[PDB]
């Protein structure tokens, strides 16, 4: 049964607290299998190596930092910091304009048993939730 | 929770026997209804013959005294538990009529999915596939909890998500998701539109 | 015999009636492996999860609606209506200027057996094919 | 044990001689499980169908060819030139103004035992390397 | 469709017997013919002997009357089918001499790709890998289809497909795909070049 | 190489016995060494007694001649090799007394880092796990590799990637990369700040 799932933007995603992005796990497109979900987090169950993805629908009517960092991280009770795995930066923005960019990213990554993986935008103000077919996070073991 | 389907014989008349399960008192507010070529339209209000119950198996009898050609046609066994929310949709049998007549019930109709081999009858709008319909067995249908949607005849395991109108895109809730149509986003109090995505707006500014 | 396909832009790809993009299958770098395609649709022979993926190569001279809806679609007997499984929304475009963008996106979804999956460029005008090693669609279960 | 990789942006990745970008392959979040690794290419070892991937992280203070091309190359004894599997072409960018945008792909190919993959940024020039996790290069047999 | 390379020897005399196998009666427009130090160029125009066939083995004969430096290099036995239009490779051979001479035939040779422990003969440009070299089988050889092409001598299990250019970036095909070269792109009737890719235009306006 | 935590009784004497294994004749510049209450923080420098070794079992030996309650806390075998460069956790055991005494060593410590059922010591800054602790065997940790670094007390199976600064943005090393601290970037000689992204700087321009 390999370990695999799917999750899907929330109404709760955007805490902006400095916290990390939330997802759904059960509603419609949402799944998990062999995986745990813990406060935004996966929850690897079965060690090994995870391909891991997000993709983050991000716009807005105009620009407020143009700079954008949409990445992996890892959170492990083996290092005090969160570890920098798959990170993207772009600058897609007058404020007369409305305007659209998709971020996509994945990767393999190697995860021991018990370590959680994270979403993090980091202006979640840019991030634009619709249906949830617009922005996900998930994984499958290789 | 049980649905079957049975057509006994004596003489001139024909019997169809829908069979309904449910807990013992439990069933107030309940109905079984019989449905001549509904089109999954088939309800209480667009039945032939219905028994609401009141208070573990139970029965409704729809008696055939004459085969004639006009009775000739698709029939369907449903049931409907008002304390639970859950439909029950019963295999789709023929009559046909030539002189004679034959009772009967890959290419699956318009009312129903394929699950393997069978085919199954199709959930109403706003109910979501709880159970699968077995050889003997019907479709059982839970309605979808709120925040979610169906807008139709479905087979469908889980609900379509509502779609959420962004405020900071000046957006609101046109039409609020009920669970047979999604929500639909227009502007907000004071906004106009910027660009459409279809027949909706996509963005607005004040 | 993990079912694999990667299909590839073609000269019919643009049907442009309202009809999903189309695909090559045999020549090239395309290729199907337990997989059936019927009229621009992946058909699922064996039922359970697959990592579904598009890429599709965007440009022209200039720009003619911004707001670009590339996405990933499922067609079942068990629902009438097409069902958006993963998609993007970009903006990339006087038209003096040749410019060039690619839209990128892939996921895991559960597909039952005969299920079909399908990719619609909302506007097929700004889809540019040149050898389809720039737009393709393809799958693996996971 | 089925083949996985993930390669990541280095000090010499950038040798800009009209040769394909190298890669770590032990230090951090880099590794190799049943492929090889010869100047800048994964090497096959066991033949079949791989999912391979690449982003790399753009940037620059400003502008100096628009057009920029993202790619998946093969090489192979079957064939004496290099061979385009995946691809992309991206326009991001006075030169007073400072831009960031990441190009990601991926997709399946068959790749037969002692077959060569390499990844090509147009201008290397625009390849802005951090830490590695911004840019990367890798596969796993599907 | 097989083939082989058998040299078999008689005093002063050496025998190279190339043998062909294929459907009796299709074999109207056959020819199988040797090649001496033929770097994948290997065609009748360029062989030492042939043999057109006329109507299920098939053998070529080629005779060495005197043991003779000069009668040293590199041999191949190749045949081409008409009706089929499919090519044959057989195992590139060598003829050494010292006084003494030896029949001979992991860093195979430019005309050749590995497959296995084994090497391969490369099919002819335009043509594709149908079948791989077995230890005594040959390389076969099919012609790419219609919208591909390869432009070299290959062990391609498949064609490169052609590059169409683009109408609406204001391009039309300079070149047509050949089944031995890609396509080229230049500006349509009455448009001029905005960018080039290469030494090719990229985009057209009028 | 292998560590062991052993505590032997005899009368009023306890004796904490740190027991080493390493390759014959390769012990020159090897220290084993024992700490109470140390946060990691154990060292030669830190340690309560040592044996730098000269010249394939070694062994420290720690008595404690009475009973009293300042005795009490929390002590850790350690071991440093100077040839390899490696160092060595032994278990966190516990002395706790109250009249009474009693030997100790899922809710891991600080300085641990769970593995399986069991927690394991963690390595120092820039030092990597080399072998996880065994339920007797204590942690190895190797240093990190030139371009790498780990910045804390840690139970990390491979060093964090030092981080480059990018010339082309007017970037250079403010602080290199030591094995302990990540590099840093400022403004390369005659340039200065366009933005930064925390307290240091993104981008420079001359
Ligand atoms: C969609 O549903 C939402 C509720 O989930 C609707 O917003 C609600 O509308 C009701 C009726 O107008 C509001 O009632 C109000 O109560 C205040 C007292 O606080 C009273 O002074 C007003 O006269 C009014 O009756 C209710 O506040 C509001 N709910 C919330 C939480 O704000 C919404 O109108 C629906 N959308 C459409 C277009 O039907
Ligand atoms: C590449 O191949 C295409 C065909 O696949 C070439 O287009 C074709 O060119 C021929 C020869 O000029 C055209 O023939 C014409 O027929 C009309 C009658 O309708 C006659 O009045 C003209 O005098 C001419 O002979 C043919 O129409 C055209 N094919 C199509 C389908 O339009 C193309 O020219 C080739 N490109 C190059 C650069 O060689
Ligand atoms: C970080 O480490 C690098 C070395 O990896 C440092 O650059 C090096 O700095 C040394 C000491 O200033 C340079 O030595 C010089 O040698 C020349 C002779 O060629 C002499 O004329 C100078 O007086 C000077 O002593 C060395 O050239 C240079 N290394 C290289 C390869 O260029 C760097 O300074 C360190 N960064 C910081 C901020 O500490
Ligand atoms: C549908 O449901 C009813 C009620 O659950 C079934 O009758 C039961 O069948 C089980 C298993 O055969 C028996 O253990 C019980 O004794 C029955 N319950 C009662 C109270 O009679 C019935 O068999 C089902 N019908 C079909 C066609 O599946
Ligand atoms: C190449 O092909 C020929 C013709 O197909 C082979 O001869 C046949 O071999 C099969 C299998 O050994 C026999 O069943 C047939 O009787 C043969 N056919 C005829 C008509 O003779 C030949 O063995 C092959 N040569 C090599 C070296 O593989
Ligand atoms: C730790 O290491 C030492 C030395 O390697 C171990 O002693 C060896 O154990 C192996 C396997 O039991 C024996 O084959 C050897 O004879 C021993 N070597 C010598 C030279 O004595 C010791 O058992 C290990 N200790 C623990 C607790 O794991």
């Amino acid at each position: 049964v390999n370990p695999a799932a799917h999750l899907t933007g929330a109404n709760s995603s955007l805490t902006g607290s400095g916290g990390p992005l939330l997802w759904e796990t059960q509603l419609g497109l949402a799944f998990l299998r062999g995986l745990s979900y813990h406060d935004g987090a996966l929850v690897v169950t079965k060690a090994g190596y995870y391909y891991i993805y997000s993709k983050v629908q991000l716009g807005g009517v105009g620009c407020p930092a143009s700079t954008i960092t949409h990445g992996l991280y890892k959170r492990t009770p083996r290092y005090p910091e969160e570890l920098e795995l798959l990170v993207s930066q772009q600058s897609p923005c007058s404020s007369s304009r409305v305007w659209w960019d998709s971020s996509f990213l994945g990767g393999v990554v190697h995860l021991e048993a018990g370590e959680e993986v994270v979403v993090r935008v980091l202006d979640e103000r840019l991030v634009r939730l619709r249906d949830g077919t617009r922005s996900y996070f998930g994984a499958f073991m290789v | 929770i049980n649905i079957t389907s049975s057509a006994s014989q004596e003489g001139t008349r024909l019997n169809l026997i829908c069979t309904v399960w449910h807990k013992k008192e439990e069933a107030e507010g309940f109905v079984v209804f019989l449905c001549k070529d509904r089109s999954g339209d088939c309800s209480p209000e667009t039945s032939l013959k219905q028994l609401r119950l009141k208070r573990i198996s139970s029965q409704l009898m729809f008696t055939i005294s004459q085969v004639t050609p006009l009775h000739s046609g698709t029939y369907q066994c449903c049931a409907r538990s008002q304390k639970s929310g859950i439909r029950l949709q019963g295999h789709f049998f023929s009559i046909l009529f030539t002189g004679n007549y034959t009772v009967t019930g890959p290419s699956c109709k318009e009312d129903e999915y394929p699950v393997g081999s069978e085919c199954c009858p199709k959930c109403s709008p706003g109910y979501r596939v709880k159970e699968a319909c077995g050889e003997l067995t019907g479709t059982v249908c839970e309605p979808c909890p709120p925040g979610t949607y169906i807008a139709h005849l479905n087979g469908l395991s889980k609900c379509l998500q509502c779609q959420m109108c962004d405020p900071a895109m000046g957006l609101r809730a046109s039409r609020n998701c009920s669970r047979t149509e999604n929500a639909v986003c227009g502007c907000s109090p004071g906004h106009f539109c910027i660009v459409q995505d279809g027949d909706h707006c996509a963005a607005c500014r004040a």
